[PDB]
């Protein structure tokens, strides 16, 4: 028996109506569940027996399902959930399911944009790594550049993005440009320009300042 | 009432043996089965092992089938799982979860079915070998980081192995605005978090701010002050 | 005929029945395999022993039921198995019922509940998988009576056996309502035991009468349900003849002045073709009074 | 009626029966208890499982037999009471039959054996000692029918259990010559589950005759007779004393054959002698034209 999901993840605005199936390849009995774990947290129950609700948890999840297309559906959104959402089949195996990536929406906020240069510190172990940040923003898509005295930096850049925030539901991206201390202090001008939509914004330094 | 804690983890050497119980509270493991849950780094729930500590009856995935045993001393309430060759890909995080047994397949018992209803909170089995102290470095506000009333200093974690990295910015009394980002496993082959904090740039020169980032798997503790470069 | 009782196939649980020991012990289980939910009640305390677990069913209503007949389907695990049922494990259940005028419910007295005999299972489910993956349907039958009360109750006692009740049926048997010997026989109850039960007699049908030096129509209703040795009969009156069950009047040109079931007799020499349905043929125009005397 | 066709307490052992998985499984033993309760069979293989210990009985005859019935006399240890049952141990042992032509014997062969049923004691022998410590006997009953052959084989397979077989009764039943409705109904076999619907004839006694239908009753499968259809009825001449028709006695008499008593000569005819039909007329008093035997010979 091959428990599968589908679709692998998706995002959606708040009071829309959204639907995950875990299609049953065989005949695993009937008794499905299904679940959703929160990236870093102890997951909890949220419906079971293909039907039943779990005391307590919101209305709007139904247990939903289509000879072997066993479903879970959500009435439009409320605080809580959003996460990775998984299902299970209840039968012997226990084969949880492979999970299905949320996401709420959030108007296009403003992407304030930082910058630091590499510390007296890290210079003296012969290598530089530039810092960007982009707070605070949505949505994640974005085109982050790395420019070393005008010349777009390739390859040399490390892309961190966090997961959305509980109250005003933004990312936070970090990029990651490293160097080598002879690379570093043989040019002078460093700038991280961050293309998110129709704007570019770009903030930079020199080595020569403080 | 009903509570399930696991404990056991830590870091031991590719093809070592570790052993983690799970703590059964507010009911009787007689009356239930016991699983064992792993989730790897970014991949989705893989189920270990079963166990049927009233009848005895056991089953395992052929992922750890043979090398991983779950054990139920009944006598109190705890359940074991004996990890042996521990292999790179088993580094993951283990919970543990309780439902009912059903001895007839397919039916499921209407007056005492709930799948997987209690959990436990997750523990880590680290599978490596190599062990990196954490390069800490500042990220100092300066002329750039203070434009506006709201200025932006940080904290870098380079080249550490391996993880978790724990950080709290002055002994964890600067929460709000804090945005400690997920590590990038560099070329290198040791990861790289950087952790920032957004004060206001009114509070530079007279709050001082210091970042405490913790690397217990390697029994550090770094507590490094984000100085403004000034210069 | 059967008049069923009580079917646990028709209801979820039946929408009733009790547990004894409380929580533990016998729990009723259900599968959606389909679009047709199934329940079922099941007990599986092997490894324990010192079990008391008790099952009882709803007051069933009696009526005019006079014996019972008690029709199981049921599965039962190996006792073997299961490693661990070390001198704890039985294969066998024992069948009770009560005899109450009035139900009381959730009041299980497990003094007042006199016992049948002890079922065992004639196929004994084996399997690997602990879920047991097929199923082997044991098919076993018993009755009691006569009863005496308004109602009766049913009881299911485990000793600590691994047995999964399917289904419970509580019927009994009637004599259907037969119409043959041109008598209208109505249904009748069946009897106790090696009984003579209420030899129901019959009813003429249409143009029928009894013979008059002749016994009247009766046939012996019998336990199982099934009619037995007619006695007496309905003969076909004057001027019909028996067609199919039914008394039918004699076609034109015959006659049936002998009341019996034998067909219509063919009209004698020198008659005028006697009408439909005659008795004695009416003689022929200058023809008087077997062949009217020429 | 019943006429036993087997009985296991009638001589050692039967003087036989055979024990299939050689010397170990079944065996035949023996006690002396208040007088002389003795010879039994028993099994206690509890501790090894996977048992298939069998024990067949002698080639029981036929003889007129349609539908056979089985009474079986047994204790059942506890399968609790012996520590060391793990797994092993199980409480219900399966009755088989065979139906065969010719005696064989010594030829259990392992295939060729119907099941009956699975039985299991109603009550349980429990003691806190190997020597059983005053035993519940149970005793439950079975029927085969109909039978084919000359004759039939019995087994007995145990998975295992520590059962003691005490008795083995093999009857069949037989209407038993009723004698009611002054017709002697013969001694007549039983049918096989459904049958009766037969309607075995009476022999119309001495002095009783069928009116100008004939008795019959209808032999069952319980052994019971049921439902006399026609009757017998005394003579002319004759009364019903008992279940037999007895002569008038002398001043009595009987015009026709009838269930009425003997009728005593009415008037003007003197008394009609022992076992007399017609009243004989007195002197000059004549017997009317119309005036039957049952009324007087008009003067
Ligand atoms: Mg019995
Ligand atoms: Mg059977």
């Amino acid at each position: 028996i091959q428990m599968t999901q589908s679709p692998s993840s998706l995002s959606a605005s708040v009071g829309d109506r959204v639907t995950i199936t875990c299609r049953a390849s065989q005949s695993v009995s009937s008794a499905v569940a299904w679940y959703q774990q929160k990236p870093g947290k102890a997951p909890k129950l949220l419906i079971y027996s293909a039907s039943s609700l779990y005391s307590g948890v919101p209305s709007r999840f139904s247990g939903s399902r289509s000879g072997t297309d066993f479903t879970l559906t959500i009435s439009s959104l409320q605080p809580e959930d959003f996460a990775t959402y998984y299902c299970q089949q209840g039968s012997a195996p226990f084969t949880f399911g492979q999970g299905t990536k949320v996401e709420i929406k959030r108007t296009v906020a403003a992407p304030s944009v930082f910058i630091f240069p590499p510390s007296d510190e890290q210079l003296k172990s012969g290598t530089a790594s530039v810092v960007c940040l982009l707070n605070n923003f949505y949505p994640r898509e974005a085109k982050v550049s790395w420019y070393v005295d005008n010349a777009l930096q390739s390859g040399n850049s490390q892309e961190s993005v966090t997961e959305q925030d509980s109250k005003d539901s933004t990312y936070s991206l970090s990029s990651t440009l490293t160097l080598s201390k002879a690379d570093y202090e043989k040019h002078k001008v460093y700038a991280c320009e961050v293309t998110q939509g129709t704007t570019s914004v770009t903030k930079s330094f020199n080595r020569g300042e403080c | 009432e009903v509570q399930l804690v696991e404990s056991g983890g830590g870091l031991v050497q590719p093809g070592g043996s570790l052993r983690l119980s799970c703590a059964a509270s507010g009911f009787t493991i007689s009356s239930s089965y016991i699983h064992w849950v792993r989730q790897a780094p970014g991949k989705g729930l893989e189920w270990v092992a079963s166990i049927s500590s009233y009848y005895g009856s056991t089953s395992y995935a052929d992922s750890v089938k043979g090398r991983f045993t779950i054990s139920a001393d009944t006598s109190k309430n705890t359940a074991y799982l004996q990890m042996n060759s521990l292999r790179a890909e088993d580094t993951a995080v283990y919970y543990c979860a309780r439902s009912h047994y059903s001895v007839w397949w397919g039916w499921h018992s209407v007056s005492y079915y709930a799948a997987f209803d209690y959990w436990g909170q997750g523990t880590l089995v680290t599978v490596f070998n190599q062990i990196k102290g954490p390069s800490v470095f500042p990220l100092a506000p300066s002329s750039k980081s203070t434009s506006g009333g709201t200025a932006a200093l940080g904290c870098l974690v380079k080249d550490y192995f391996p993880e978790p990295v724990t950080v709290s910015w002055n002994s964890g009394a600067l929460t709000s605005g804090v945005h400690t980002f997920p590590a990038v496993l560099q070329s290198s082959g040791l990861y790289s978090l950087s952790s920032v904090v957004t004060v206001p740039s009114s509070s530079l020169g007279t709050q001082t701010y210091i970042c405490n980032v913790n690397h217990k798997p390697s029994n550090t503790k770094v507590d490094k002050k984000v100085e403004p470069k000034s210069c | 005929k059967e008049v069923v009782l009580l079917d646990f196939a028709a209801a979820g649980g039946e929408l009733g029945w009790l547990t004894h020991p409380y929580g533990k012990g016998w729990d009723l289980m259900q599968n959606i395999m389909n679009d047709m939910p199934i329940y079922m009640y099941s007990v599986c305390n092997v490894m324990s022993g010192d079990q008391d677990n008790w099952l009882r069913t709803n007051w069933v209503y009696r009526g005019e039921a006079e014996r019972i007949f008690i029709e199981l389907k049921f599965t039962v695990r190996d006792c073997n198995s299961f490693p661990g049922g070390a001198s704890s494990c039985k294969e066998t259940f024992n069948l009770y019922y009560a005899e109450s005028d009035l139900d009381y419910g959730t009041n299980f007295q497990k003094r007042l509940f006199t016992k049948i005999d002890t079922i065992a299972p004639d196929e004994i489910t084996v399997s690997s998988d602990f879920e047991a993956r097929h199923v082997k349907l044991n098919v076993e039958e018993r009755s009691v009576g006569p009863l005496t009360r308004k109602g009766f109750y049913l009881a299911f006692q485990d000793i600590g056996a691994c047995v999964a009740l399917l289904s419970v049926r509580v019927y009994y048997k009637k004599c259907p309502e037969l119409l043959q010997g041109l008598a209208h026989f109505p249904e009748t109850i069946a009897g106790s035991d090696a009984p003579s039960l209420a030899t129901v007699a019959g009813t003429c049908v249409d143009h029928a009468v009894v013979p008059p030096g002749g016994e009247e129509p009766r046939m012996h209703c019998a336990v199982d349900g099934e009619w037995l040795v007619p006695i007496g009969q309905c003969l076909c009156q004057a001027g019909y003849e028996k067609v199919e069950d039914a008394c039918q009047a004699c076609s034109p040109g015959f006659f049936k002045f002998e009341a019996s079931e034998s067909p219509c007799l063919e009209c004698p020499e020198h008659t005028l073709p006697s009408p439909e349905g005659a008795t004695s043929c009416e003689c022929e125009e200058g023809f008087f009074r077997m062949p009217c005397t020429l």
